[PDB]
């Protein structure tokens, strides 16, 4: 054949950190379905939020919003135990529906995306051309949000362990461990690697008893 | 591994 329908970007949702994850690849012919399952980015979460985009940057702000839905009544558990399966179905008239459901509470939300959705022509030409001139830096901020998805799970494991680790802890590592979180903070929020991995480092150097404890 | 959402 000569021709067919595809849907012509990338659809996905926004996963911890800010970037979009990839559930249909672009040029994919329709009709077809995919589904990934995912789970929570902190304990004790009770919901997750569902952010539907399309387009081919690693940021999610840089790709096209299609909606959003949340879902809700997740029993809160420690972080990566909730099994929330996500779908998208993309029919034969483009009619896009994504759903998510957790296993374990069997609740489940979805919504419909019109196939009028999303971007144009000239757009996703213009998109397909960004992605490829910005490439490189697109690479280094998913390297930068999984050194930030790292350090942030240990900033919370480590105050978690404090906790577990009452009187036990000596209060003089308790306060070493206490200023290298404060640091490791801080370097969350900025956007260089390896500054976040040295206070991952530095953050692990006096946790050693912390460790022992465990 | 299995990647991860916020709230």
């Amino acid at each position: 054949v000569l021709l067919l329908d595809v849907t012509p970007l990338s659809l996905g949702i926004e996963t911890m950190g800010g970037v979009m994850t990839t559930l249909i690849a672009k040029n994919t012919t329709i009709p077809t379905k995919h589904s990934q399952v995912f789970s929570t980015a902190e304990d004790n979460q009770s919901a997750v939020t569902i952010h539907v985009l399309q387009g081919e940057r690693k940021r999610a702000a840089d790709n096209k919003s299609l909606g959003q839905f949340n879902l809700d009544g997740i029993n809160p558990a420690p972080r990566g135990m909730p099994q929330i399966e996500v779908t998208f179905d993309i029919d034969a008239d483009g009619i896009l529906h994504v759903s998510a459901k957790d296993k374990n509470s069997g609740k489940e939300q979805k919504i419909t995306i019109k196939a009028s959705s999303g971007l144009n022509e000239d757009e996703i030409q213009k998109m397909v051309r960004d992605a490829e001139a910005n490439a490189e830096a697109d690479r280094k901020f998913e390297e930068l949000v999984q050194t930030r998805n790292q350090g942030d799970h240990l900033l919370h494991s480590t105050r978690k362990q404090v906790e577990e680790a009452g009187d036990k802890l000596p209060a003089d590592d308790k306060t070493a461990i206490e200023s290298a979180l404060t640091a490791l903070e801080t370097a969350l929020k900025g956007e260089d690697k390896a500054a976040i991995e040295a206070k991952m480092q530095e953050l692990a150097q006096v946790s050693q008893k912390l460790m022992e404890i465990a | 591994n299995r990647l991860l959402l916020t709230g």
